[PDB]
RNA sequence: GAUCUUCGGAUCACUUUGGUCAAAUUGAAACGAUACAGAGAAGAUUAGCAUGGCCCCUGCACAAGGAUGACACUGCGACAUUGAGAGAAAAC
RNA sequence: UCUCUCUUUGCCGGCUUAGAUCAA
């Protein structure tokens, strides 16, 4: 792994990061905001 | 089935029977910046082995040879082809844009349509040769004496010159003109000034060359062009 | 520290991945107290 | 045609560089049902005040 | 030796891939234009810089450059010791470029960039 | 040395000691991981 | 492929004045052998007939 | 150098918020003031790739094509727009 | 590559005979079984 | 050359060349220093966790750190105009 | 039908223990 990272690069893009007891609140808030955005986008009728 | 790289038989050797190896992912395309397989063979015994340098996507979008990059229809460098012939627009020179163009062009070009037809190529070749053959075939008085006398003293409607015997066109044309008039040393010239000064090993050669006189001449940047405008009023 | 072998440095460094295997094979065959020397069959990279 | 064998100790040959994603296939037609009328009254009933 | 110890002639056309000096040509043309040119462009002229002793710079460089190969255009700036000699063939051009670096006329020989003159661009094209 | 960390000296007994006082940037750049240090210590034992 | 390469070399050098047989192989080898200097005798090791 | 500077600032501004159509509209306008074609269309159709359902962008694109008298180009653009959103009458009305 | 990506649980488990395979569920009569179970629950 | 064979010959073996590229200024990276400012949340001191990707660095790491790592976090016109008057103009 | 002005004119950074504390 060390030599692969040395001769290849980080490959930081496209990697996932598990929730680790410190991102729990900041991820729950994101999910709640996304859900509320979806509900807003739905209950508002067309052309309003 | 990843079968062959496209190579012309000028650099495939004069033997109808050659052997070659492939090393997959052995190099990054010098244009695509893409992982591509290498191919190594021998043109003829006794010279360094050749190898392919560009991917299969390229040399095909360019209709070129992966090793020598001579175009597979005319046989002169692909850069000179795309600079003088100008068949179809090329790509950029910067890294990200060049790789982006290479990737998207390979994608839209493997969808099935061919980007290079040789009919238009020959048509453009003949058009270029046709343009080449077509190519083959008181205010003046005040700017005349304004500075000629100044330099002459410092370091020395129609106007007719004098002939004295006091003892677009490149310089090699001058070189192969004065060789029969004596050995050459150096020919310093300038197109803007239109003045070509030569030097010989002996003054006798210079004087005999100059005696051939009856377009010709006999003996800052803009400051040297004052007498070149005399060509307009010669 | 010479350019005469500058082409082999990448391979020379990639064998860092397998070096602990070499350490294990070397320590596994250490000479016992009663033998003055021990000749070992060895396998080496042509790079060295 | 012979596949040249690779050195087992050879590390990764070259770096990998990310490319921004290419353009997608062009969007399809929409085919919606004809829009309904909402009128200014119902436009007003869905107006939210600032917080 | 295993390489030619002579001067390239008119009919010495080489491969576009191999530098006419035996080296190889990349695509990015670098930033200092130092060692070997790119294959995506063909420039027959080279930037030579160095001493600017007197007004005879044109003739001295001509003396020091004709012996290297066929010359096409010599344009030397009078203000500073900057010249843009243009050769006829790639072989002589690059042979002289590589052979005149750090010599006495050290000389900063490099590859010329795109000429901004629309007239010079027109005639070159 | 393929990291630019030429100011760090790896003596023949496998100790990583800087050759000069390091700034914060060098100190953070010249921090190796558990793999490199573990392998260095195993190598030190083998050399012993 | 061997034969074609040999033919190409013969065409390039214009030197094709040989035959082919069983004993002819040895006969061709005879003169190449006589041109060669002898192989020394091992245990003669520093000049004057070194192996 | 001035177009390079404005281009870099607008390009980052549209890379940061790729859903900000106002940035794409302003970029197309500023690019259109001197170099009237080619890359103007590129930038605009990039924005349509971001969101092809933004009718103001379609209308702005049409008007910007018609300012410089490119008629057949604009007719092709209308055909694409009307086959993409057949149930909006603004595009149909402008076309007719 | 990563510690969690190493091979593990390489044998996929399938439902055995008495575990409720598709054959038995198709053979079984779920309706009357469900009503009988509901009645048995109701009786409590 | 060894072996037979009968002085016709037969056996035995049969086409290399790992090439980031020719003896190191001018085609393997990335910077020192000096000079300027010079430490996130509406006073002041200050915990942090996040969002976005042509920004990365340390790390074996899908841990965690690098100032909460840094940068960024705004703003506009598918506005229909008529509601009216005045001097002009061409028009009730 | 122009010019100016007014008016009408629907309208286009997050989280936690308020994060925690505070006298010239
Ligand atoms: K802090
Ligand atoms: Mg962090
Ligand atoms: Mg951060
Ligand atoms: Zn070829
Ligand atoms: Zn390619
Ligand atoms: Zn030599």
């Amino acid at each position: 792994n060390l030599l692969a990272r040395q001769f290849e690069g980080r490959h930081s893009t496209g990697v996932a990061k598990q929730i680790t007891k410190q991102r729990v609140d900041s991820h729950q808030d994101l999910e709640l905001r996304a859900a509320v955005m979806n509900d807003i986008l739905d209950m508002i009728p067309e052309g309003i | 089935d990843v079968e062959f790289p496209s190579i012309c038989e000028r650099c495939l050797g004069d033997n109808s029977y050659v052997r070659m190896t492939k090393e997959p992912l052995g190099q990054e395309c010098k244009i695509c910046s893409k992982p591509c397989t290498i191919f190594r063979w021998i043109k003829e015994r006794g010279q360094k082995p050749g190898k392919t340098q560009i991917c299969v996507g390229c040399a095909r979008y360019k209709n070129c040879c992966q090793s020598c990059m001579l175009d597979l229809q005319f046989g002169l460098p692909i850069a000179l082809r795309d600079a003088a012939l100008k068949l179809v627009e090329s790509g950029p020179t910067n890294d990200i844009n060049r790789e982006f163009f290479a990737q998207n062009q390979q994608r839209l070009l493997s969808n099935g349509e061919t980007a290079y037809d040789s009919q238009e190529a020959s048509a453009a070749a003949r058009n270029l040769v046709k343009k080449v053959e077509k190519r083959e075939l008181v205010e003046s008085k005040q700017i005349l004496k304004e500075a000629r006398a100044s330099d002459a003293s410092l370091n020395a409607g129609n106007v007719s010159l004098s002939i004295n015997m006091e003892p677009e066109l490149a310089d090699y044309k001058i070189r192969k003109h004065f060789e029969q008039y004596g050995p050459l040393k150096s020919v310093v010239c300038s197109h803007r000034a239109k003045c070509a000064f030569v030097n010989f090993k002996t003054r006798s050669s210079a004087e005999i060359a100059a005696a051939a006189s009856p377009l010709k001449v006999q003996w800052g940047p803009e400051g040297e062009v004052r007498n070149a405008k005399l060509a307009d009023l010669v | 520290s010479s350019r005469k072998f500058r082409a082999d440095k990448r391979s020379y460094l990639g064998a860092l991945k397998y070096l602990p295997h070499a350490v294990l094979k070397l320590l596994e065959n250490m000479p016992m107290p009663w033998e003055e020397y021990r000749e070992v069959k060895v396998l080496y990279h042509v790079t060295g | 045609m012979v596949t040249a064998e690779q050195d087992p100790m050879e590390p990764p040959k070259f770096r990998h560089k990310k490319v921004p994603r290419g353009p997608p296939s062009p969007p399809p037609p929409v085919l919606h049902s004809p829009p309904r009328k909402v009128s200014a009254q119902e436009q007003q009933d869905w107006q939210i005040p600032p917080s | 030796c295993e390489y030619l110890h002579r001067l390239p002639k008119d009919t010495d056309f080489f491969n576009a891939n191999v530098d006419c000096f035996g080296r190889e040509k990349h695509a990015d043309y670098r930033d200092d234009m130092g060692g070997v040119g790119s294959f995506l462009r063909q420039n027959y002229t080279l930037y030579v810089g160095g001493i600017t002793p007197t007004d005879d710079i044109e003739e001295i460089v001509s003396r020091h450059f004709a012996e290297w190969g066929d010359i096409e255009r010599i344009r030397v700036l009078n203000s500073r010791g900057i010249a843009f000699i243009t050769y006829l063939n790639e072989a002589n051009a690059q042979f002289a470029k590589e052979a005149m670096a750090h010599q006495s006329l050290c000389l900063n020989v490099r590859w010329a960039t795109t000429d901004p003159n629309p007239a010079s661009q027109a005639r070159n094209q | 040395h393929r990291k630019g960390l030429t100011y760090l000296h790896l003596d023949y007994n496998c100790n990583l000691k800087p050759t000069k006082t390091l700034t914060t940037k060098e100190r953070k750049k010249s921090r190796f991981g558990n793999a490199f240090h573990l392998m260095r210590e195993i190598l030190r034992l083998t050399k012993l | 492929y061997y034969a074609n390469t040999h033919a190409i070399y013969g065409k390039r050098n214009f030197d094709d004045n040989e035959a082919t047989t069983s004993t002819d192989l040895k006969r061709k080898s005879q003169k190449i052998k006589e041109r060669r200097e002898d192989p020394g005798d091992p245990s003669i090791l520093e000049g004057d007939g070194a192996y | 150098e001035f177009q390079g500077r404005k281009r870099k600032e607008f390009e980052d501004a549209i890379r940061r918020n790729r859903l900000a159509m106002g940035h794409w509209m302003r970029y197309g306008q500023w690019e259109l003031d001197q170099k009237e074609f080619a890359r103007a269309r590129s930038v605009f159709e990039r924005a349509l790739d971001v969101d092809s359902t933004y009718i103001p962008l379609w209308l702005k694109y049409i008007e910007c094509e018609m300012k410089n008298r490119n008629i057949n180009h604009a007719r092709n653009l209308f055909d694409r727009a009307v086959t993409q959103l057949p149930r909006v009458d603004k595009l149909w009305y402008k076309y007719v | 590559t990563s510690s969690r990506a190493l091979p593990a649980h390489l044998k996929l488990k399938y439902r055995q005979e008495s575990q409720g395979t598709e054959e038995e569920v198709r053979k079984q009569d779920l309706r009357e079984a469900l009503l009988r179970a509901e009645a048995a629950h109701f009786a409590t």
